[PDB]
Protein backbone atom coordinates (compact mmCIF):
# COMPACT_ATOMS: atom_id res chain seq x y z
CA UNK A 1 0.00 0.00 0.00
CA UNK A 2 0.91 3.78 0.02
CA UNK A 3 -0.28 5.97 2.33
CA UNK A 4 -2.73 7.98 0.28
CA UNK A 5 -6.65 8.60 -0.37
CA UNK A 6 -8.76 10.26 -2.90
CA UNK A 7 -10.61 13.52 -2.33
CA UNK A 8 -14.06 12.67 -2.09
CA UNK A 9 -14.95 16.02 -2.61
CA UNK A 10 -12.74 18.59 -4.18
CA UNK A 11 -11.73 20.42 -1.32
CA UNK A 12 -10.49 24.22 -0.50
CA UNK A 13 -8.05 25.84 1.41
CA UNK A 14 -9.73 27.56 4.27
CA UNK A 15 -6.67 28.54 6.75
CA UNK A 16 -3.37 28.86 5.50
CA UNK A 17 -1.06 25.90 4.41
CA UNK A 18 -4.02 23.53 4.12
CA UNK A 19 -3.58 21.19 1.38
CA UNK A 20 -5.65 22.44 -1.55
CA UNK A 21 -7.09 19.79 -3.79
CA UNK A 22 -10.12 19.13 -6.19
CA UNK A 23 -12.31 15.69 -6.65
CA UNK A 24 -10.16 12.72 -7.71
CA UNK A 25 -7.04 14.76 -6.29
CA UNK A 26 -4.95 11.69 -4.46
CA UNK A 27 -4.00 12.82 -1.32
CA UNK A 28 -0.67 11.77 -0.42
CA UNK A 29 -1.09 10.77 3.56
CA UNK A 30 1.89 12.19 4.91
CA UNK A 31 0.58 12.33 8.99
CA UNK A 32 -2.76 10.46 9.79
CA UNK A 33 -1.91 11.26 13.17
CA UNK A 34 -5.18 13.84 13.42
CA UNK A 35 -8.92 11.82 13.37
CA UNK A 36 -10.48 14.99 10.59
CA UNK A 37 -7.19 16.35 9.20
CA UNK A 38 -4.19 14.43 7.71
CA UNK A 39 -1.25 16.35 7.27
CA UNK A 40 -0.43 15.05 3.34
CA UNK A 41 -0.28 15.84 0.20
CA UNK A 42 -2.09 15.59 -2.87
CA UNK A 43 -0.43 16.71 -6.66
CA UNK A 44 2.91 18.58 -5.73
CA UNK A 45 1.30 20.57 -2.59
CA UNK A 46 1.28 19.53 1.02
CA UNK A 47 -0.33 20.43 4.62
CA UNK A 48 -3.83 20.03 6.43
CA UNK A 49 -6.78 18.44 4.66
CA UNK A 50 -9.71 17.28 6.20
CA UNK A 51 -9.11 13.00 6.56
CA UNK A 52 -13.09 12.96 5.34
CA UNK A 53 -12.59 14.93 2.04
CA UNK A 54 -10.73 12.28 0.74
CA UNK A 55 -10.93 8.28 0.96
CA UNK A 56 -7.92 5.57 1.67
CA UNK A 57 -7.01 4.15 -1.25
CA UNK A 58 -5.75 0.52 -1.96
CA UNK A 59 -6.31 -2.45 -0.25
CA UNK B 1 -1.87 22.99 16.23
CA UNK B 2 -4.89 23.74 13.45
CA UNK B 3 -5.93 21.13 12.31
CA UNK B 4 -9.52 23.20 11.72
CA UNK B 5 -12.99 21.38 12.67
CA UNK B 6 -13.86 18.95 10.31
CA UNK B 7 -16.20 21.24 7.21
CA UNK B 8 -19.52 19.96 5.88
CA UNK B 9 -18.95 17.67 2.92
CA UNK B 10 -20.87 18.83 -0.82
Amino acid sequence: GSTYVQALFDFDPQEDGELGFRRGDFIHVMDNSDPNWWKGACHGQTGMFPRNYVTPVNR
Amino acid sequence: RHYRPLPPLP
